[PDB]
C-alpha cells in the first residue's frame, strides 16, 4: 500500500483520526452491552476534547483577525483608535501563532 | 465539540479531499470546515443525527434514508448539474444496454445487470421500482432482494448482502472482501463503475444517470457504440434521453438536522467555497473536482455549484411527490 507522513501528521488529521477511534470504541462498546475499554475510552475523549478547544479558538481568532483587518481597511476615517486596531491585530496573531504551537504539541500527548 | 462546520468523508481518500478544502478555505479567510471520517452514507447519516458531524452530500435514496427516524435530517442544499447558463437540478436515471441486441425494458429477465449500488437512486429504487410487476414478489417475510436475484440471472448490486444474496454480487469486480462494497474498493461502484461492469461485457444493462455515458466515453463513435431503453419498450441512441428515460428525480443534496442544523453556516460556507473554488475558480484548488483514480468525492464531479434549499421543506418534499411516493410504494 502506500502513505506521506507529513499529510498524516498535520494537526488537521491527527484530530480526525483520533475522533474516529473515539468513534470505534464505543461502537465496539456497544456490541459488548448487548470495561478497561472505558477507561481507554475517557482518555481519547478527554484528549479529544482538548484538541477541539484548541481549534475552536484558532477558527475564532481567524474571524476576529478578520473583521480587523477589514475594518482597519476602512482607512480614511483617529489615528489612535486606528492604531487601538493595529495593536489589537497584531496581540491576536501572537496569540494564533501561540494557540497553534499549543496544538502541534498537544497532538503528541 | 467545535462550534464551526464539520463536514462527513465516507473515505480515506475523500477525507484528503475535504483536508484539503480546509486548508485552502483558511488560506483564502473564508468559513472553515473540518472533517468527520466515517465508512458509509449510513455512518453519516447517524453521525449527524448525533451531533457529531453536521453535513453530507447523499443520493435521492439516502436523502429518503435520512429523513426518517430516529434520524430526521432535511436536505439544506442542492447539487447543481448541467452548464453555467443551463443549469440542472434534475437528473434522468436510465438503462444503458449495448448495441446490437434487441431485448426491451420488458424483456429483462435472465439477464445480467448492473448497478450503483443498493438503495440508490437511478441504480436501484428507479430500476427496482421500475422492474416490481415483473418480479412476482410477494412482500415480507421475504426482502425484495430475493426476487431481484431470481429475476436477473447475475447482477452487481455494491453494498448487497453478500451472505443471503450471492447472485448480486456474482458480477462484481471487488478482489477477496471488498467484493460487491459499497465503496471506491469495488471497481463497479456508483454511476462509473456500474457502466465499467456493462463496458467489461460482464454485464447486459447498466442502471445509471444520463450523463455518466458522456463523462466516461468522449469519442462520439463509441458512444454511438451504445442505446438507451425507453419505457415504451424502445431502443434510442444515447443523446436521446429526454425522450428516453426511466425517472427525472432531484440532484443529490447536502443534508443536517432538521434542530440545530447549523444550516445558515453549512449554506454560508457553500456558497463561499463555489465563488473561491467552483468551475475555472481556481488553479490551486477544485471544490467539484476529484484527482485521478477517484470519482465523485464529497460533491459530483460535473456539478457546477449549490442552489439553496427554501426553509419549509423536508426531506419528502425536497424528493417530490412522484419519488417520495414511488420509494414507499417499493418497501
Ligand atoms: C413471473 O411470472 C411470469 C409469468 O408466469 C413468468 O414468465 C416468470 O418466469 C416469473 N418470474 C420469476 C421471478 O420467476
Ligand atoms: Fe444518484
Ligand atoms: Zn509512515
Amino acid at each position: 500500500g502506500s502513505h506521506m507522513d507529513a499529510e498524516e501528521v498535520a494537526p488537521q488529521a491527527k484530530i480526525a483520526e483520533l475522533e474516529n477511534q473515539v468513534h470505534r470504541l464505543e461502537q465496539e462498546l456497544k456490541e459488548i452491552d448487548e470495561a478497561p475499554l472505558q477507561s481507554k475510552l475517557d482518555a481519547k475523549k478527554a484528549k479529544l476534547s482538548k484538541l477541539e478547544e484548541l481549534s475552536d479558538k484558532i477558527d475564532e481568532l481567524d474571524a476576529e483577525i478578520a473583521k480587523l483587518e477589514d475594518q482597519l481597511k476602512a482607512a480614511e476615517e483617529e489615528d489612535y483608535f486606528k492604531e487601538g486596531l493595529e495593536k489589537t491585530i497584531a496581540a491576536k496573531k501572537a496569540e494564533l501563532e501561540k494557540t497553534e504551537a499549543d496544538l502541534k504539541k498537544a497532538v503528541n500527548e | 465539540r467545535r462550534r464551526s462546520v464539520q463536514w462527513c468523508a465516507v473515505s480515506q481518500p475523500e477525507a484528503t479531499k475535504c483536508f484539503q478544502w480546509q486548508r485552502n478555505m483558511r488560506r483564502v479567510r473564508g468559513p472553515p470546515v473540518s472533517c468527520i471520517k466515517r465508512d458509509s452514507p449510513i455512518q453519516c447519516i447517524q453521525a449527524i443525527a448525533e451531533n457529531r458531524a453536521d453535513a453530507v452530500t447523499l443520493d435521492g435514496g439516502f436523502i429518503y434514508e435520512a429523513g426518517l427516524a430516529p434520524y430526521k435530517l432535511r436536505p439544506v442544499a442542492a447539487e447543481v448539474y448541467g452548464t453555467e447558463r443551463q443549469p440542472r437540478t434534475h437528473y434522468y436515471a436510465v438503462a444503458v444496454v449495448k448495441k446490437g441486441g434487441s431485448f426491451q425494458l420488458n424483456e429483462l429477465q435472465g439477464l445480467k445487470s448492473c448497478h450503483t449500488g443498493l438503495r440508490r437512486t437511478a441504480g436501484w429504487n428507479v430500476p427496482i421500482g421500475t422492474l416490481r410487476p415483473f418480479l412476482n414478489w410477494t412482500g415480507p417475510p421475504e426482502p425484495i432482494e430475493a426476487a431481484v436475484a431470481r429475476f436477473f440471472s447475475a447482477s452487481c448490486v455494491p453494498g448487497a448482502d453478500k451472505g443471503q444474496f450471492p447472485n448480486l454480487c456474482r458480477l462484481c469486480a471487488g478482489t477477496g472482501e471488498n467484493k460487491c462494497a459499497f465503496s471506491s474498493q469495488e471497481p463497479y461502484f456508483s454511476y462509473s463503475g456500474a457502466f465499467k461492469c456493462l463496458r467489461d461485457g460482464a454485464g447486459d444493462v447498466a442502471f445509471i444517470r444520463e450523463s455518466t455515458v458522456f463523462e466516461d466515453l468522449s469519442d462520439e463513435a463509441e458512444r454511438d457504440e451504445y442505446e438507451l431503453l425507453c419505457p415504451d419498450n424502445t431502443r434510442k441512441p444515447v443523446d436521446k434521453f429526454k425522450d428516453c428515460h426511466l425517472a427525472r428525480v432531484p440532484s443529490h443534496a447536502v443534508v443536517a438536522r432538521s434542530v440545530n442544523g447549523k444550516e445558515d453556516a453549512i449554506w454560508n460556507l457553500l456558497r463561499q467555497a463555489q465563488e473561491k473554488f467552483g468551475k475555472d475558480k481556481s488553479p490551486k484548488f477544485q471544490l467539484f473536482g476529484s484527482p485521478s483514480g477517484q470519482k465523485d468525492l464529497l460533491f459530483k464531479d460535473s456539478a457546477i455549484g449549490f442552489s439553496r434549499v427554501p426553509p419549509r421543506i423536508d426531506s419528502g418534499l425536497y424528493l417530490g411527490s412522484g419519488y417520495f411516493t414511488a420509494i414507499q410504494n417499493l418497501r
